[PDB]
């Protein structure tokens, strides 16, 4: 997270980190959206390019936590990975195009002050929400500048969504339907944006209607990180809510 | 810039 | 807050009736510092 700052504790309890046993190390980010599944971006498990593949063996996810190295027992719980699901129409190969994932735990992990599953949008609220001007908010333990570069506590910047025409005139990459950004423009004075390991972490807002955080979005890809003239880009979680339900109706 | 507050679900 | 489920509790586990509402802060009326910030860019 760039420019952002340190959340507070039980900010974010949905917020889940994606770890590597050994050589130990911090993966992505993801978001608990039930006590059995965590949701996550496919590039965080699945790119080819890099050589990575994850299993579900090589993973594990921590959930509850703030602080980013230590182990804070009797508040985060850590559980094995049950089973992944990657979108089958995933594109690795070019744009990034459909950039999710599902994660099956194990065992279902028991909710508490830091830990709570954030919620996912139904049609009326995305329509009503996904308005560009609007801000929703990215957190991860991702690097703090694009060039220790790693914070100690978990991060959070709130950011703007924007007008799907001027995300499609930064870059020469092809966006679709089940993308959007955000972000400040160049003249809007703030900064901010998602950086390198906070892949996968969830952009959330808060309705308006019934106070609850709704997940609209997954961190999914970026040209360099808080670059004038450039946005993050996210992977629009209501237009693959059917995939989500399908993969869940039936594990 | 020119906004419309969000309403209903 | 009025929530209508999506998923099947069966399938999807438990959580999802009160999902979004965290415990440290909605649930105690309490809010965090920054959420004032989202709730302004609805009218601004
Ligand atoms: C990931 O590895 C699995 C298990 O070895 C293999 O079946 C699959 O081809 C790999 N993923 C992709 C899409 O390359």
């Amino acid at each position: 997270i760039v420019e952002g700052s340190d959340a507070e504790i039980g900010m974010s309890p949905w917020q889940v980190m994606l770890f590597r046993k050994s050589p130990q190390e911090l993966l992505c980010g993801a978001s608990l959206i039930s006590d059995r599944w965590v949701l996550t971006a496919a590039h965080c498990l699945l790119y080819p390019p890099w050589d990575k593949n994850f299993t579900e063996n090589d993973l594990l996810v921590r959930i509850g936590k703030h602080s980013r190295t230590r182990y804070e027992r009797n508040i985060e719980k850590i559980s094995m990975l049950e089973k992944i699901y990657i979108h089958p129409r995933y594109n690795w190969r070019e744009n990034l195009d459909r950039n999710i994932a599902l994660m099956k735990l194990k065992k279902p992990v028991a909710f508490s002050d830091y830990i709570h599953p954030v919620c996912l949008p139904d049609r009326e609220t995305a329509a009503s929400l996904l308005q560009a001007g609007y801000k929703g908010r990215v957190t991860g333990w991702g690097n703090l500048k694009e060039t220790k570069g790693q914070p100690s506590v978990l991060q959070v910047v709130n950011l703007p969504i924007v007008e799907r025409p001027v995300c499609k005139d930064s870059t020469r990459i092809r966006i679709t339907d089940n993308m959007f950004c955000a972000g400040y423009k160049p003249d809007e004075g703030k900064r901010g944006d998602a950086c390198e390991g906070d892949s996968g972490g969830p952009f959330v807002m808060k309705s308006p209607f019934n106070n609850r955080w709704y997940q609209m979005g997954i961190v999914s890809w970026g040209e360099g990180c808080d670059r004038d003239g450039k946005y993050g880009f996210y992977t629009h979680v209501f237009r693959l809510k059917k995939w989500i339900q399908k993969v869940i109706d039936q594990f | 810039n020119d906004k419309y507050e969000p309403f209903w679900e | 807050s009025e929530y209508q489920t999506f998923f099947n509790p069966r399938t999807f586990g438990s959580g999802e009736a009160d999902c979004g509402l965290r415990p440290l802060f909605e649930k105690k009326s309490l809010e965090d510092k920054t959420e004032r910030e989202l709730l302004e860019s609805y009218i601004d």
